């Protein structure tokens, strides 16, 4: 369409649905959602087959049996203890009881799953997984295609949307969520990187698919496209995200590089080694030695480079050991991990040990969300209350089925099955032929004036310089093993580095590309959750999954078994304070097929 | 302190493109090309723009044109020399701006081949994942793992000469991908639709595509192998098989597809 808001000219879509991202939870949402005959759009900034989920490779958990005797209620035993009893046992049952047909229906699609001697799809072991009930021994639930389980998972959702005739809009930045007075979600505002023109999508449930932040640190596993806009987005529309202090750091990450090499390699026969040239793992989580928690694990390499027995000249990382494993194995079921090692590292896997260290992965926290994907804005009388337009799925969501701590191959499931879940909820709410929205008058106005306002910025600080002190200041001041008084000290520097984006300037002003502003607007997200992160943690004073205080290192069920709920105060960055309040976890599950996994040890 | 000429394309002013040389440190730079950008961006010229997501090589966007072969930038290495070290746009491509191409043929050419699983019979209700064997699973080795970073693609000499009538090598080995898999149980039909002189014949087998390919895929193989099968199994018949599958396509939404 055509309309001329502050000189833009602003297109007007007027959709039942809208989809920001593009990655697994984005792919299927959609996909869904046409298939339940609603018109819909999905955003994204990337080609779908460039988002993240891509870079995945390990694979997906599901109770398929094809290995061993399994049940779906195992699995959800294996993920309440995982999140330290703070993921909600109602969400976890749902994902849990779904995913052997998840993963089915992708195997529909064409998935190409490697395979076991009877046609049934192989599935690996991974940490944190046990069968009936931990009283068990290792369980191999998670279904896996090689190194390759993102790339695959990936461009079959994306068939699977050309298949279903999914409209995509390409290559497209969303700014903002058009909200109403009320208090109702009545679409999205975005830009065309490739023609420069403002869209302003009106739908009637829009669901928020973007990653996560993970790019808010100076070495990471996520992709430069990380950036948590989505997050931002429902920051600055003065919305609560949650459990934003739990950051899980992996256990192996390629040194210094940041690459991820996959926790399947562990799960095939991969030893952690240290300087002394002992597998130390089995002193902490000595069941599961190497296979513990990610959390575990993490912690445990952090304090052995600390003891002194970390490998290298500098003594800085330790060291993982795959050359004795088959040369076979390592080439049919770690095939990327190899060449990956070989670029990055310069080794050979099958002669050599792979220099690894604690990088940041995956973040818990994201968008409050109910068990039918319908994001939250909770009430102190109604903790359960739900943003009238608003859904939210994948990494962006914190349904807090992971809690604290993710189990690996858990977030391709929870986008699967999210992902789903979101489109059966629209389906419910908006019916397949629905009257149009209506855009609210002033729609848009803030984000076109903000839009403007970073478009023509000539401060003194450059986007990069900024991010890179925020980088440091949260590798620095949140690491794997917090403390109060960097805490604290790092609390004060975020704030310093929000009031410091007025600053900003950017030299390209021009809209088609400009990858210049894309990153100032981007940055901002990046503050905003960042600066969440390090509220939430310095306020926590207990010791949770990945949430490690050297201060309190115990956790308190008592007076800390809470969701941690951040808010920005003023829609503006440099104008705003994080406020904390706090909801409760649900602990009953949804149906009687699952009980209640009462609170207890997690020792691994 | 390498030098860089880097090319570089305003689409507003929309004046002729240029390379601007510029100096960098390579030992305050990482090994890699995409360092070397993200480096110039972030310190001497910010307008400066390029696509970049992975930085592992799996993403498949940031595939350029570096000293005349294409590549990706987050696997290539600098290679230090009195030489700059000229980085292009994808060859023959239309550039939006600096050293990001316009790609969206190549989405529209993949969307042709509808590359998803095809069964005559809906999964029956009680049934398990289709049946594969570790043999068939092997034939589909080298070909699922293309990223489609396009260089294969934008190194074809068919591809820049008849770029709209030609699908190209990745579009064509994802074809045979899904030709190739055993669950797939429309191997006729896309055999068909493929066999035309202009979307398949019009490889000569320059091999330019295996030579650049960052994954280590073989798509000069692929087409050779889906040429033969598609020459001993043809049938007088073909075409009214095409023309029955367009039939079953005609609700379909506004976009390229099979027909
Ligand atoms: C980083 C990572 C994660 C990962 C993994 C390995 C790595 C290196 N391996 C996994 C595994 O083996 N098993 C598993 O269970 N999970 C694994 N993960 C986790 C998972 O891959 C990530 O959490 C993933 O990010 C979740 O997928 P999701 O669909 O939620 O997000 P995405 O893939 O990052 O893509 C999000 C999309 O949103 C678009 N976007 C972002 N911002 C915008 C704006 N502003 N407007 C519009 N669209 C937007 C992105 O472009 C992308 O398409
Ligand atoms: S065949 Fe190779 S070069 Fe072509 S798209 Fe696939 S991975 Fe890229
Ligand atoms: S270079 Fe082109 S002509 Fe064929 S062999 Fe490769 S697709
Ligand atoms: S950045 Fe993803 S392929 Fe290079
Ligand atoms: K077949």
């Amino acid at each position: 369409a055509a309309a001329a808001a502050a000189g833009y000219a602003v297109h007007d879509h007027f959709y039942d649905a809208v989809v920001v991202g593009a990655g697994g939870a984005g792919l299927r949402a959609a996909s869904g959602l046409v298939a339940h005959g609603l018109k819909t759009a999905c955003i994204s900034k990337v080609f779908p087959t460039r988002s993240h989920t891509v870079a995945a490779q390990g694979g997906i958990n599901a109770a398929l049996g094809n290995m061993t005797e399994d049940d779906w209620r195992w699995h959800a035993y294996d993920t309440v203890k995982g999140s330290d009893w703070l993921g909600d046992q109602d969400a976890i049952e749902h994902m849990c009881r779904l995913a052997p047909q998840v993963v089915l229906e992708l195997e529909s699609y064409g998935l190409p799953f490697s395979r076991t001697k009877e046609g049934k799809i192989y599935q690996r072991a991974f940490g944190g997984q046990s069968l009936k009930f931990g009283k068990g021994g290792q369980a191999y639930r998670c279904a896996a295609a090689a190194d390759r389980t993102g790339h695959a998972i990936l461009h079959t959702l994306y068939g699977m949307s050309l298949k279903y005739d999914c409209l995509f809009f390409i290559e497209y930045f969303a700014l903002d969520l058009i909200m109403d007075q009320d208090g109702s979600c009545k679409g999205v505002i975005a830009m065309s990187m490739e023609d420069g023109s403002i869209h302003r999508f009106g739908a009637h449930q829009t669901v928020i698919a973007t990653g996560g932040y993970g790019r808010a640190y100076q070495s990471c596993t996520s992709a430069h496209t990380c950036t948590g806009d989505g997050g931002g987005m429902v920051s600055r529309a003065g919305l609560p995200l949650q459990d934003l202090e739990f950051v899980q750091f992996h256990p192996t990450g390629i040194f210094p590089a940041g690459c991820l090499m996959t926790e399947g390699c562990r799960g095939e026969g991969g030893i952690l080694r240290n300087s002394e040239g002992e597998p130390f793992m089995a002193r902490y989580a000595p069941t599961a030695k190497d296979l513990a928690s990610r959390d575990v694990v993490s912690r445990a390499m952090t304090l052995e480079i600390r003891e002194g027995r970390g490998v290298g000249p500098n003594k800085d990382h330790i060291y993982l050991h795959l050359d004795h494993l088959p040369a076979e194995t390592l080439r049919e079921r770690l095939p990327g991990i190899s060449e990956t090692a070989k670029i990055f590292a310069g080794v050979d896997v099958t002669k050599e040990p792979i220099p690894v260290l604690p990088t940041v992965h995956y973040n818990m926290g994201g968008i409050p969300t109910n068990w039918k994907a319908q994001c939250l804005n909770p009430t102190s009388s109604d903790p359960n209350k739900i943003v009238p337009g608003l859904l939210a799925a994948g990494e962006a969501g914190s349904a807090s089925v992971h809690g604290a701590n993710r189990l690996g191959a858990n977030s391709l499931l929870d986008l699967v099955v999210f992902g789903r879940t979101a489109a059966d909820t629209v389906a419910e709410i908006v019916k397949p032929n629905s009257p149009p929205v209506t855009l609210p008058k002033d729609a848009g106005g803030g984000t076109i004036d903000r839009f403007d306002k970073i478009r023509h910025a000539k401060g003194p600080v450059s986007t990069a310089d900024l991010r890179s002190k925020l980088q440091r200041t949260m590798q620095t001041r949140a690491p794997v093993y917090r403390n109060g008084d960097d805490l604290k000290k790092g609390c004060e520097e975020v704030r310093e580095i929000m009031k410091e984006y007025k600053d900003v300037g950017i030299k390209d002003r021009t809209l088609v590309w400009n990858t210049d502003l894309i990153e100032t607007l981007e940055l901002e997200n990046l503050i905003t959750q960042a600066a969440q992160t390090i509220v939430s943690g310095e306020a926590r004073k207990e010791s949770r999954g990945a949430h490690a205080r050297e201060d309190f290192t115990e956790r308190d069920d008592k007076k800390w078994m809470k969701h941690s709920l951040s808010y920005q105060t003023k829609p503006h960055v440099e104008e705003s304070d994080i406020v904390l309040k706090y909801r409760p976890v649900v602990d009953q599950p949804l149906d009687s097929e699952m009980h209640h996994v009462p609170p207890a040890k997690r020792v691994y | 302190m390498q030098t860089f000429r880097v090319y570089r394309y305003d689409p507003l002013l929309q004046d002729k493109p240029h390379m601007q040389e510029f100096n960098i440190d390579l030992a305050q730079c990482g090994p890699m090309i995409l360092d070397a950008l993200i480096k110039i961006k972030a310190t001497q010229d910010s307008t400066l723009a390029f696509r970049r997501s992975c930085r592992e090589g799996i993403c498949g966007s940031c595939a350029m044109n570096i000293n005349g072969k294409n590549g990706l930038a987050c696997l290539q290495y600098i290679e230090p020399g009195a030489a700059p070290i000229d980085i292009q746009p994808l060859p023959h491509t239309y550039v939006l701006k600096d050293l990001v191409p316009d790609l969206s043929n190549f989405y529209n050419q993949y969307k042709s081949i509808e590359p998803f699983l095809k069964r005559r019979r809906a999964k029956q209700p009680g049934e398990k994942e289709y049946y594969q064997s570790i043999e068939d699973r092997e034939k589909l080795d080298g070909m699922y793992e293309c990223n489609l970073c396009a260089c294969c693609m934008t190194s074809c000499p068919s591809y820049w000469w008849n770029p709209e009538y030609y699908l190209g090598p990745a579009v064509l080995l994802q074809a045979y991908r899904w030709i190739a898999d055993s669950r797939d149980e429309f191997t006729t039909e896309r055999m068909a639709w493929i066999n035309d002189s202009m979307r398949l014949y019009r490889c000569h087998g320059i091999m330019n595509c295996t030579s650049c390919c960052p994954k280590g895929l073989d798509p000069a193989k692929a087409i050779a192998k889906m040429k033969a099968a598609i020459a001993a199994a043809y049938e007088p018949g073909w075409t009214k098989i095409v023309a029955q599958e367009s039939i079953a396509n005609k609700k379909r939404e506004s976009g390229m597809m099979y027909a």
